[PDB]
């Protein structure tokens, strides 16, 4: 197996530049093309270009010439995408991706995607609030993740070991701040008896917060 | 550039049925065509390369066909976890280009919403705000309305709503409604109610608490 590690978010001011990293492990870095893809919120996919780490041969989408520059560092098995003269049209999720061959098929690997937000606003970490039923077979708990900027936030429950019965809602932007919520439904025999905790990560602010849901 | 066209942005099917997503290239791309699946909040995942070969671990329910300009991704024995956007792509000529995507929707039986209401946490109240949250979960079909009442009176401002895509396990929808007030406003009133109207009930489905 193979990991491509990308930072979750970059907040950069209009006109500045950004260099997004894609650190690879689990395969021979210099043997495979590394591809880059852009996806604007709720929109389709755009191919930026590809780079081969052996000698940094590149093929670009002409529409990104002068905007995107692809490079590699073989000493750290890292691929980079630099974006110059940033505008709001650059705000998007950027993926790196490669594929290799095993058995009788290709297998692809992707980075988690870097959410680039081009804005002069400041980073604002979320406030994480527990949702416990005030004083049945199943019980619903939740987590209110309020007032953060920029996107994204990711939510887990019990560090990911609680994955069934979860609904995590898309964020809504209001007064320049995002808010989202997550609910989890569990058997009433397991909570409060067993602990239920929402884990909330806001990569732009380097925050990871755990909130135990305790009964009211 | 070569334009890849998917002319059905949405296709509706049922679990166990067969669905075929079509894709047309503006010029001949041979078999240098790939198909991808993308679920909400997730990177794309390759399904098909060379127009008809499955990527590693892709279920044999996924088949690809076509050569030249007309390509088809066929999903047999559709499963609830196939809920996703599907993209075609040519890599015959630079730049590589993607179709616009086709979203798979799954028909299922009606399901009434499970409603839960939550008061502001003491953690939020310590800094002067107060959000009341209502989850309307696991309902079908997607059409639903939510109404907030404070001491019996309808409240419209300060409400923010968010909806999930169809659930990967049971193909239902869920919705979250958040009424945000000031701590001072919240403490002037006692009864807080969220009411859902959905086709599965001729009366509103309601949940309440009293700040008591
Ligand atoms: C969006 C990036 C992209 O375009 N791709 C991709 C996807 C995932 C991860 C890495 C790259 C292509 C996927 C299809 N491959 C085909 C390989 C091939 C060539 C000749 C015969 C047989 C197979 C080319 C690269």
């Amino acid at each position: 197996q193979v990991q491509l590690q990308q930072p979750g978010a970059e907040l950069v001011k209009p006109g500045a530049s950004v260099k997004v990293s894609c650190k690879a492990s689990g395969y021979t870095f210099t043997n495979y093309w590394m591809h880059w893809v852009k996806q604007r919120p709720g929109q389709g996919l755009e191919w930026i270009g590809r780079i081969h780490p052996s000698e940094s041969d590149t093929n670009y989408n002409q529409k990104f010439k002068g905007k995107a520059t692809l490079t590699v560092d073989n000493s750290s098995s890292t691929a980079y995408m630099q974006l110059s003269s940033l505008t709001s049209e650059d705000s998007a999720v950027y993926y790196c991706a490669m594929e290799d061959y095993y058995g009788s098929s290709y297998e692809d690997y992707w980075g988690q995607g870097t959410t680039l937000t081009v804005s002069s606003a400041k980073t604002t970490p979320p406030s994480v609030y527990p949702l416990a039923p005030g004083s049945n077979s199943m019980v619903t708990l939740g987590c209110l993740v309020k007032g953060y900027f920029p996107e994204p936030v990711t939510v887990t429950w019990n560090s990911g070991s609680l994955s069934s019965g979860v609904h995590t809602f898309p964020a809504v932007l209001q007064s320049d701040l995002y808010t989202l919520s997550s609910s989890v439904t569990v058997p009433s025999s397991t909570w409060p008896s067993e602990t239920v905790t929402c884990n909330v990560a806001h990569p732009a602010s380097s925050t990871k917060v755990d909130k135990k849901i305790v009964p009211r | 550039d070569i334009v890849m066209t998917q002319s059905q942005k949405f296709m509706s099917t049922s679990v166990g049925d067969r669905v075929s997503v079509t894709c047309k290239a503006s010029q001949n791309v041979g078999t240098n065509v790939a198909w991808y699946q993308q679920k909400p909040g997730q990177s794309p995942k390759a399904l098909i390369y060379s127009a008809s070969y499955r990527y590693s671990g892709v279920p044999d329910r996924f088949t690809g066909s076509g050569s030249g300009t007309d390509f088809t991704l066929t999903i047999s024995n559709v499963q609830s976890e196939d809920l996703a956007e599907y993209f075609c792509q040519q890599y015959n000529t630079y730049p590589y280009t993607f179709g616009g995507g086709t979203k798979l929707e799954i028909k299922r039986a009606d399901a009434a919403p499970t409603v839960s209401i939550f008061p502001p946490s003491s953690e939020q109240l310590t800094s002067g705000g107060a959000s009341v949250v209502c989850f309307l979960n696991n309902f079908y079909p997607k059409d639903i309305n939510v109404k907030w009442k404070i001491d019996g009176s309808e409240r419209q401002n300060g409400v923010l709503n968010s909806w999930t895509d169809q659930d990967s396990k049971d193909s239902t929808y869920s919705m979250s409604s958040t009424l945000t007030l000031t701590k001072d406003e919240y403490e002037r009133h006692n009864s807080y109610t969220c009411e859902a109207t959905h086709k599965t009930s001729t009366s509103p489905i309601v949940k309440s608490f009293n700040r008591n």
